[PDB]
């Protein structure tokens, strides 16, 4: 609504903006006037989208870790009862942070994965709901976790499946997709082994097509194939 | 230390 | 008013939790509704004041900045037209920007200020004016630009003459005040020898009454002092 | 680099 009377290209270009200044909020509300302008985003408007939103959760979910742990540890056994402050705190942090993931997947799902028709658009928004899905997951304790945990499923097992037969294994949006969907099976769905033999095959694969690439396509998959060895060598 | 997400 | 439902000491265990949490917007409203609530803050509640609105507004001044810098050089001979998008998102950073220093200048005179007789505090509570009427003045262009600047310089000055009066020339309050109050000469005032003389006499006066000290007081006073030794070393 | 302030 409040980006409305602002011209599609001129909040591109405040996001930009707003991306140089980190502020990564404003940066976030300029991407979703632009979405809302109701056309297709190009592939930097894309990148501009999910740097937005991936900040400004990531600083949410940061948050919300570190009072989670305060909760926890208040209680424990031998612990001062100090009342409702940091369970409402938390609560505040974590109803701010669901409410972004809602915003998040409401662009998704009107309008930008229906008109998504090309591999990379496609995978790359299915991508991005099952990320935001994972992060509601991370924080739901009640009666629709099943169902949270198993929309991000579904999110990532359509786009792995585009991406497996339209992308080459290389491709740096198949890496990034892979790489959380093995974090996903780790921490999410209970599936170190899975998790593992995901991030493990998809490098292996990755490794075996570099020879096709430019020096610059190189650099931008081998960049990603790292964060998949950093897992593996941290769950191994 | 944390794992990696992209 | 948002806060008013809000026990006062609840507002400060969730300014603590804030702080924890990296959330400095959060941390600076519930130290607006721990003040709003008419009592004195402690020594400890002026800090958490101080440190929530330092965070909030250096993010604000370091992304003024930067969108500035950009703005100049857009206005450069040779430059290309690229519309007004920098000028209106800089300004729209501004215009928060002074919006935060308003209401911290605000709580100041509402009535922090008034009920404030002790050195310690109300020598605090100067310091943060001039700060506020500061970054004011790092933002202002027009017809009460020089207003603003000697607001800045006379909440300074009242301060430093209750801090050389009533507190020992190592107190952290009274360093910091000079450190800023030379930060104010040397940018602002457009008098860098008055900014390297306050910090140099500052400085020199502070040594020589370190002996004074226990081992913790010692540690904290020279913390400051080397930010005034920084502050020389770049200026001269 | 930048002058301090406290
Ligand atoms: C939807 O998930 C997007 C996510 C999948 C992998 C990666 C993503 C985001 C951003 C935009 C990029 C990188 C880096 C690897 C540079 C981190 C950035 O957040 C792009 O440059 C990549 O080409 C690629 C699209
Ligand atoms: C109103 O201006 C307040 C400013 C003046 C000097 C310093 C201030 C702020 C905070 C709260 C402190 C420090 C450090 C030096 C630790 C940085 C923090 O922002 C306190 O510990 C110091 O005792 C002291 C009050
Ligand atoms: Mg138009
Ligand atoms: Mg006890
Ligand atoms: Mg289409
Ligand atoms: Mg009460
Ligand atoms: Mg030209
Ligand atoms: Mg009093």
């Amino acid at each position: 609504g409040a980006m409305g009377s602002m011209e599609r290209a001129s909040l591109i270009q405040k996001a930009k903006l707003a991306e140089q200044a980190e502020r990564y909020e404003d940066m976030a509300a300029f991407m979703k006037g632009a979405v809302e302008k109701g056309e297709e985003l190009s592939n930097e408007e894309r990148n501009l989208l999910s740097v937005a939103y991936k900040n400004v959760v990531g600083g949410q979910r940061a948050a919300w870790r570190v009072l989670s742990s305060i909760e926890q540890k208040s209680n424990e056994e031998g612990s001062e009862e100090k009342g409702p402050e940091v369970r409402e705190y938390r609560e505040k942090v974590e109803t701010e942070l669901q409410g972004v993931c809602d915003t998040v997947l409401g662009l998704l799902d009107s309008h930008l994965i229906k008109e998504a028709g090309d591999a990379e658009s496609r995978v790359f928004y299915l991508k991005m709901k099952g990320d935001y899905y994972r992060y509601l997951a991370e924080v739901a304790t009640g009666d629709d976790k099943k169902r949270i945990i198993d929309s991000a499923r579904s999110a990532y097992q359509e786009a792995m499946d585009i991406s497996k037969k339209e992308m080459p294994p290389t491709h740096p949006i198949r890496l990034g997709l892979a790489l959380n969907f093995s974090v996903f099976h780790y921490e999410i769905a209970n599936s170190p082994e899975e998790a593992i033999s995901l991030a493990k095959t998809t490098f292996d694969e990755a490794m075996a097509d570099l020879h096709t690439l430019s020096e610059d396509s190189y650099k931008d998959s081998t960049l990603i194939m790292q964060l998949l060895r950093d897992n593996l060598t941290l769950w191994t | 230390k944390r794992r990696k997400s992209v």
